[PDB]
């Protein structure tokens, strides 16, 4: 068949044209980098003719960006069973997220400058209601994973990077005045949905790629689907990064609100939910260890999945550290009475045995380095 | 009275406006027959006169405009809008001529855009079809729900188009003068109806190039002048009118996108010609030049050994200019693509005065100015305006998302493609309305025409882009869910819903994968479909999973657990439909257990080999829910498989225990056969889950454990007893009449074949004594019977055929293998 | 009977219990381990009790005599009972938390522990998820219970359901008492009916179920809509809708206030019409915007069409029908020619009202889906006559 | 039954023949006087072939009796018309039909 593979000139023009369309899409259109996010955000932030009005100031008419945020907050607050998927919402959320960061030793002044620019670009949003919109959409998702919640979390991370105390305070004031349980309910459900390593999926993927049939169209060996193992790693890391950024800067108010919500009828301990996810993760890692224990050298996909799991575990560890730093004594006591000790015991076992095993081969050096950083 | 007295007679005004609402409702969403009927009560002259009547109240004016649209335009506009999202481009001289930028003195990349909605469009859109209104015609003899669907009533479209343009221009001019007596009492009631009509007619395609130019001049003459009057955008209009303006602008932006897509397709035609010629010449010159170098000859020939798509990728990989040298193509051919890419970026506005000079700038500035001027109170308007702003700022992404709906075809497939598109439009229309007999007939007939079409098989990617399978599934499920528990209606439609979708997975692997992605939905809808006979969503799932190792290995334990739960429910409770039919009440549903079991068989057994990942899961789930095994194989208080088969045979002999015993369908269920088939399917599935030998020789603990579990479940003596069980044989008796067994109610050789497969895969035949025992008890007698039936009278009997199949498929290969 | 059950019963009212310490003074004090108390079921007014014959049940207050109905919360199952605690004036020590403390319920006199019955086999075959609650000497380890707070809305609604059920059942009982017994030229010969209380309850509940004004902001309006839908669902699940239907059914047999008086007296005949209108308005309030409650009428839609003609509450019945049809497509798929013809006869007999046209429009399309049968029936029966 | 009365006379010689297309303007009323159809509102003459059975029995026979340029009133019983089933929405069951027909030309 490889010899029989027809040359291009022998195909009908229309098939070849469709092939050309796909190839051109991938190589040229997709690769092309055009930045319109910041220009859009500025053009929508600017307000006009209010200088000639001179009363509309005292009126406080929303500018276009504020109106857009209000529209999406309206959609969130609308009472209905499910959060409908909105490509417009996700596109605009991505635009705002890009606007914030908008981005070998650097000067202290430059570094403060970058902080100030980032704070300005975050203000453009949280003055207009982005934090409240983020919380509303997280509550609306009702604990169902999806691109909507992913975009909302990315937006929250963008506005919260650097430990923005203003966004922090606004989020907390909103949550405490509304006294709604749906937010933390959705957080808990999303945590439960967050995945861990599956050795059955790993084996199935290995066998699939070993079979390696050629795809009926042309010839595509080892055609790759979505990674069955930790497909939602980015979502898990974004969720825990958002929770970490809430408490960033040693904000005791969040550090305690996450543990308990006094005003609400019911409360959820995100600290303990995080510990539970960590325990599940370390169980998965130990099982995957035991799978690879006999074999002298770990293969490439195993290295990759180890790297993914260790990145997730690192983000979880940083979130747990941020929950207690400052310190937050209540969170300290909760963890001390939690199963974090069991998690640490398992992680220590895996750390030691992988350390010894990976020291033997230099091909495993990068994974060893990642493991050590995680320890 | 004069209808104009309703300006003061308000109760009558409300009643008549709501009467118009009712007229629109009864004809809503495809009731073209009701539209024809309405054409009698509200005639064309009335409607046209109302369009121009300045003295009507706004409610009546809007009601009559919307009634005209509903009766005459709504179905056509909806059908056309369904297609507008897709871009099927024929490869034609017209397409070749298409360019992103018209020709002229300025360079195309730096040039001013051509006017939107004006020019050549080659994308395929099926024509509109209308039927004249007549009420003296002969009444069809054909019955209701069988007669063909009626077309929308006809009205003179060019005259309506001219009148709409004229009224819109008049409205623009008078709004320029700011009269104190607007038509309908408001700028809203003056403008909104006309704009809705104009938008409908644009989407329908009635407007020509010059008419589009006049509309553009009304919108903003300065921008759309081709080489004082005030434009709607300057008229300072309320929000609803702004919404209609936004819809018009959306149409024009969609036309710009469509032009981009068509220009890309034309360039692909022209450029593929050159690339093909270059490849031919280069292969050629390589053949003249193979002598000098062997290895480097090998390296170029790697190109011609590459698949065509990879050849394309290699040829086009010269963007960075760092891979220029490795790219074989010459600089002229490269430069053609580079020039087109620059022109495309400019047309999309990536390439970088107060007066806009372009649609993108006009739209962006208008939206921003509106939001700056006022705090919009309409969420729909907010959504629309911000969508337009997004499109103007990101045109490349819009094209990038649209292309997946772009497909180039030869002009010779145009007519078949158009027929297929009409059928797909019918099917899409059937989504909104509730199912009925007429809709079922239309659906079945459209499916049949599509399946007869050759394009369906030749261009499966086109169908996947079109979403044909998804629409079919949506129709099927909308029928399934409604009143599911009580009874399942329109079963013929669901049977067609496979025949289509359930050959669809066979056409191509990509189609099969697409349906595999929807698998869970099919499984959760399977529960009701079980009682229905024929092709079912469970069969769609089986087609999705069949003979594909990738899909089987990607199959989910959640789906397997759902199937096993269904089967446990079947093994625990009987079929209410059979109970209502009066069948004897047993405790379980063999009929559905069998379907779930064969689905699992297709899941676990692929291309002659077991998939251990799914097999072990099935075994574990089944033991955890052992009621799936049957009232037999239960354990405590459970008769064996052999006793179950014997009791089933006695049942088949005895009526009032095999059936109601008080069939037109002739598919009347026989409980003995149902039980035997359930158990045979179970045994077959277990044997298929059985490990392959090479693992056993390797000594894999999981394989050994699974095999031991299977052996514990099914003892060998019972298998041998079933294989030894006699099978009734056709006889000739009593005047030479054939006494002949009935398959649907009798023990059959397939039941034996399942047991043989189990024996071979699990226990195996390793000893001569056991081999001879099986031969003397079960196999040899059946071979003797088949050979005895090898007579002219008996050769073609269904029993003889079944015996031959059983032998060849199960027995004879086994004897061949055990020959030593 | 008492069950451990999961699902929507959690959000339902029947799962709501009130703790009543045996002391009247300082009954709002913090609960304390070993503190004797009664457990009351809000929607029924019945008290958890141990009965020698039927064991654990809920009994009436008259039968609640502090030996059957006295329970205590214990942190652990050990039989310490070292010293009876002294009664404390004031709120006292804060011992038991909401949602953290694990409590074992003990019947003080017997000392038995609240536990489940360990469902007998074949219950899994039934798929029955509810576990009968019993009192047993040892019990099980998992017998501990978290205590979860309820919203003021839910507590109020449960109490109001209890009182409303009592009142309306008394009303119905009176109506049944003089159903078939004409008073002649005499008195109705029975206890006075609670007309004034019924009227005031109906008015109060209509105000309770009033939908929010459109002027309101979007967020607050959505919150009010959530509250209203929840309250509607709770009332429905406790059966107020069926009670209203029963009351209307019994009041409908009497065509007019005079016909009612022949059995009840003029004093109630005056309020007959007001009561029927109030009942229909309350029905509309309960089902308005609630798809499930409107769908309940699919089985019995003739219950409304048969009454459309009645003159006393024509507008109320029509509004009920309008709400049902806007909300529920099931009703639309079950519609029939008889129903459509009755609605058209309503136009013929009662006059040109655009509300009937709105109802007919709703019959055609629901949630973007058209019903061809209804469309064609309306066309065929209404249009051709042209009167 | 078809029942033809001359509103205005035609030529009196030229009569439709089978296989000959008749061009008409018509206005349709029920016996009570309610109008359900008119070609003039559409502003388009209605064309039909004789013996083909496009139009109802009444039109066939009545136009067979007419002359070019003739205007006539045609009364058609239900049995020649749509009859018991009727034309849903437009024409009720068992409806006598009155038509005003002008026979413009033959083609």
């Amino acid at each position: 068949a490889c010899f029989r593979m027809t040359p291009l000139y022998n195909l009908p023009t229309h098939r070849a044209c469709n092939m050309f369309l796909e190839s051109y899409k991938a190589a040229w259109i997709l690769t092309e980098d055009h930045s319109f996010e910041d220009r859009m955000i500025d053009d929508l932030s600017k307000a006009g003719e209010q200088e000639e009005e001179e009363e509309e100031v005292e009126e406080k008419k929303p500018d276009p960006l504020h109106q857009l945020v209000l529209h999406f907050s309206r959609t969130a607050l609308t009472e209905k069973s499910k959060l409908d998927e909105d490509y417009l919402y996700m596109a605009y959320a991505d635009i705002m997220a890009k606007s914030c960061h908008l981005e070998v030793e650097v000067s202290f002044e430059e570094k403060e400058m970058e902080k100030q620019r980032l704070l300005y670009q975050q203000s453009r949003l949280h003055t207009r209601g982005a934090a409240e919109m983020v919380l509303q959409m997280i509550s609306a998702c009702k604990g169902e994973t999806g691109a909507m919640v992913s975009s909302t979390l990315k937006l929250g991370i963008s506005i919260l990077n650097g430990g923005n105390a203003e966004v922090q305070q606004k989020m907390l004031d909103y949550l405490k005045d509304k006294k709604e349980v749906g937010f933390f309910q959705s957080i808990q459900a999303l945590m439960q949905t967050c995945s861990v390593l599956d050795l059955n999926a790993f084996e199935r993927q290995n066998k699939a790629e070993g079979l390696g049939m050629v795809n009926e169209d042309g010839t595509v060996i080892n055609r790759q689907n979505g990674e069955k193992v930790m497909a939602d790693d980015e979502f898990t890391q974004d969720l825990f990064r958002f929770l970490q950024l809430l408490c960033e800067g040693h904000n005791n108010d969040f550090q305690n609100y996450l543990r308990t919500q006094t005003g609400n009828t019911t409360t959820i301990n995100i600290i303990i939910c995080t510990v539970d996810y960590l325990l599940r993760l370390q169980e998965s890692i130990s099982d995957f260890y035991w799978y690879y224990s006999g074999k002298d050298v770990i293969e490439e996909q195993g290295k990759r999945n180890f790297s993914k799991a260790m990145s997730v575990a690192k983000q979880v560890f940083n979130s747990l550290t941020e929950y207690i730093q400052g310190p937050c004594t209540g969170n300290q006591q909760s963890l001390a009475h939690s199963r974090l000790w069991d998690a640490v015991v398992g992680f220590l076992h895996v750390f030691a045995h992988m350390m010894m095993k990976l020291a033997q081969d230099s091909s495993q050096i990068e994974l060893l380095k990642e493991l050590l950083d995680l320890q | 009275m004069d209808i104009l007295e309703l300006s003061e007679r308000l109760d009558l005004q409300r009643f008549h406006s709501h009467t118009l609402r009712l007229y629109r409702a009864v004809c809503a969403l495809g009731n073209n027959r009701v539209a024809h009927a309405l054409c009698s009560h509200v005639d064309q002259a009335q409607l046209l006169h109302a369009l121009e009547d300045a003295h009507l109240p706004g409610p009546l004016r809007a009601g009559y405009y919307d009634l005209l649209i509903s009766i005459h335009l709504e179905s056509a506009c909806r059908s056309r809008r369904s297609m507008l999202s897709e871009y099927i481009v024929p490869l034609t001289p017209e397409t070749r001529a298409i360019t992103l930028f018209p020709p002229g003195r300025k360079g195309g990349n730096a040039r001013r855009h051509g006017l939107p909605g004006v020019g050549v469009t080659t994308s395929l859109r099926p024509p509109h079809h209308f039927s004249p209104p007549c009420f003296v015609a002969a009444l069809p003899a054909a019955g209701v729900a069988e007669a063909p669907a009626r077309l929308s009533p006809a009205i003179p479209l060019e005259a309506l188009r001219d009148k709409a343009l004229r009224m819109l221009g008049e409205a623009v001019r008078d709004g320029g003068q700011h009269a104190r007596d607007p038509v309908g009492g408001s700028v809203e009631f003056q403008f909104v109806p006309v704009l809705k009509l104009v938008s409908t007619l644009l989407v329908m395609g009635i407007f020509g190039d010059e008419d589009v130019k006049q509309i553009l001049k009304m919108i903003e003459p300065e921008v759309f002048t081709e080489e004082l009057e005030e434009g709607l955008l300057q008229m300072k209009l309320p929000e609803s009118v702004k919404l209609q303006m936004c819809n018009l602008l959306e149409y024009f932006c969609d036309q710009e996108l469509q032009h981009r897509v068509e220009s890309l397709a034309a360039f692909a035609e022209r450029y593929v010609d050159k690339l093909q010629a270059n490849q031919r010449s280069r292969y050629a010159l390589l053949m003249r030049a193979f002598t000098m170098s062997a290895a480097e000859t090998a390296r170029r020939t790697r190109e011609f050994r590459s698949p065509p798509q990879e050849q394309i990728n290699m040829l086009l990989h010269f963007k960075d200019e760092a891979d220029e040298e490795d790219c074989p193509l010459p600089e002229d051919i490269r430069q053609d693509l580079q020039d087109f890419h620059q022109d495309l970026l400019a047309h999309c506005g990536i390439q970088l005065e107060k007066k806009p000079q372009s649609l993108q700038e006009l739209v962006s500035h208008m939206v921003v100015r509106w939001a700056q001027e006022d705090y919009v109170q309409s969420p729909e308007l907010v959504r629309a305006m911000f969508s337009l702003l997004h499109r103007q700022y990101d045109g490349l992404g819009e094209l990038l998302r649209a292309l997946p709906r772009a497909y180039t075809i030869s002009p010779s497939s145009v007519e078949d493609t158009m027929s297929l598109l009409e059928c797909l439009g019918q099917i899409r229309s059937l989504l909104i309305v509730q199912m009925g007999p007429q809709e079922e007939n239309l659906m079945i007939q459209s499916i049949g025409n599509i399946m007869n079409n050759k394009v369906f098989y030749q261009h499966p990617n086109l169908m996947r882009a079109l979403g044909m399978h998804e629409t079919v599934m949506e129709v099927m499920v909308n029928v399934l869910g409604g009143g599911e528990t009580k009874e399942i209606r329109f079963p013929k439609m669901v049977t067609s819903c496979c025949r289509f979708l359930c050959y669809f997975c066979r056409i191509s692997r990509q189609n099969q994968r697409s349906m595999f992605d929807h698998l869970s939905y099919l499984l959760e809808n399977s529960g009701i479909g079980l009682g229905m006979q024929g092709s079912t969503p469970l069969d769609v799932a089986a087609a999705s999973v069949i003979d594909n190792n990738e899909l089987a290995l990607a199959l989910q334990e959640q789906d397997l657990e759902k199937v096993v739960s269904y089967l446990a429910g079947c093994g625990l409770q009987s079929c209410p439909m059979l109970l209502a039919k009066g069948y004897p009440d047993i405790g379980w549903n063999p009929c559905g257990g069998e379907r779930y079991l064969d689905f699992l068989r297709f899941a676990v057994f692929v291309n002659g080999e077991s998939v251990e990942e799914n097999a072990n899961v099935v075994v574990r789930l089944l033991i955890r829910k052992p009621e799936c095994f049957g009232p037999a194989l239960r354990g405590e208080g459970g008769s064996g498989l052999l006793a179950a088969i014997e009791e089933a045979i006695r049942i088949s002999e005895d009526p009032a225990r095999d059936g109601p015993g008080v069939p037109p369908e002739e598919n009347r269920v026989h409980l003995g056969h149902a039980i035997m088939s359930f158990y045979a399917a179970l045994i077959d599935l277990l044997g298929r889950c059985a490990p392959e030998m090479h693992l056993i020789q390797a000594g894999k603990g999981e394989a050994l454990r699974i095999r031991a579990i299977l052996r514990s479940l099914v003892p060998l003596d019972d298998l041998v007893g079933i294989i030894s069980l006699p099978l009734q044989i056709p006889t000739l008796g009593k005047d030479g009449a054939l006494v002949q067994p009935k398959m649907s109610a009798s023990f059959v050789p397939d039941h034996k074949a399942s047991m043989v497969l189990f024996l071979d895969r699990v226990y195996g035949i390793e000893n001569q004594d056991f081999l001879l025992h099986v031969l003397d008890v079960g196999f040899l007698p059946d071979m003797r019977a088949a050979a005895s039936l090898d007579t002219a009278t008996f050769s073609t009997t269904e029993m003889a055929l079944a015996l031959n199949r059983y032998l060849c498929l199960a027995v004879l290969p086994l004897i061949t293998k055990c020959a030593p | 009977l008492v069950y451990y059950e999961g699902g929507a019963v959690c959000t339902h009212a029947r799962s709501l219990w009130r703790l009543e310490p045996l002391r009247i003074s300082w009954s709002g004090s913090h609960l304390r381990w070993g503190q004797p108390l009664r457990i009351r079921h809000v929607t029924t007014g019945r008290y958890l009790a141990l009965t020698e014959d039927q064991g654990l049940v809920v009994v009436d207050a008259c039968k609640a005599h502090t030996k059957a109905t006295s329970f205590c919360f214990r942190v652990s199952k050990e039989k310490l009972d070292t010293a009876p605690k002294r009664d404390v004036e004031g709120m006292g020590p804060p011992e038991i938390k909401y949602g953290e403390s694990l409590c074992f319920v003990q019947h003080v006199a017997s000392g038995l522990w609240l536990t489940y019955a360990a469902p007998d086999p074949k219950a899994l075959r039934l798929g029955v998820l509810k576990k009968k609650a019993i009192l047993h000497q040892e019990g099980h380890m998992d017998d501990a219970l978290f205590l979860t707070r309820c919203q003021q809305e839910e507590s109020q609604a449960a109490r109001m359901i209890h009182s409303t059920a009592g009142l309306y059942n008394q009303f119905i009982k009176g109506l049944d008492s003089f159903s078939g017994k004409p008073r002649g030229s005499g008195p109705p010969a029975g206890p006075a009916l609670p007309i004034e209380a019924v009227i005031l309850s109906l008015q109060d509940l209509i105000g309770y179920f009033e939908p929010p004004s459109e002027e309101l902001q979007h967020e607050e309006k959505q919150s009010k809509l959530r509250s209203l839908r929840n309250r509607q669902s709770l009332f429905q699940e406790e059966g107020m809708l069926s009670l209203v239907l029963n009351c209307i059914d019994r009041l409908n047999v009497y065509t007019t206030a005079a016909h009612f008086a022949e059995y009840a007296g003029e004093e109630a005949a005056e309020s007959w019409k007001e009561i029927v209108n109030l009942l229909y308005e309350l029905l509309a309030s309960l089902i308005r915007g609630n798809r499930a409650n409107c769908a309940l009428f699919s089985t019995n839609l003739d219950w409304v069409v048969s009454k459309l003609d009645r003159l006393e509450a024509s507008s109320g019945i029509l509004e009920v029908l309008y709400c049902v049809l806007i909300e529920s497509p099931e009703v639309l798929n079950i519609i029939q020619e008889n129903h459509i013809k009755s609605i058209i006869s309503l136009l013929d007999k009662h006059g040109r009202n655009h509300k009937v046209l709105d109802v007919l429009c709703s019959l055609c399309v629901c949630n973007g889906v058209a019903v061809r049968s209804n469309q064609d029936l309306i066309t065929e029966n209404l249009l051709p006559g042209r009167e | 039954g078809v029942q033809v009365e001359t509103i205005s006379p035609g030529d009196g010689r030229t009569f439709p023949k089978r296989g000959q297309t008749c061009v008409v303007h018509y206005t349709g009323m029920l016996e009570d006087g309610k109008k359900f159809d008119s070609s003039r509102d559409r502003n388009k003459p209605f064309k039909f072939m004789l013996g083909k059975q496009e139009v109802i029995r009444g039109w066939e026979e009545g136009v067979a009796q007419m002359s070019v340029g003739q205007r006539a009133k045609l009364t058609i019983s239900p049995d020649y018309a749509y009859g018991a089933t009727g034309h849903p929405g437009i024409i009720p069951p068992h409806a006598t039909l009155v038509f005003d027909v002008e026979l413009l030309k033959l083609e």
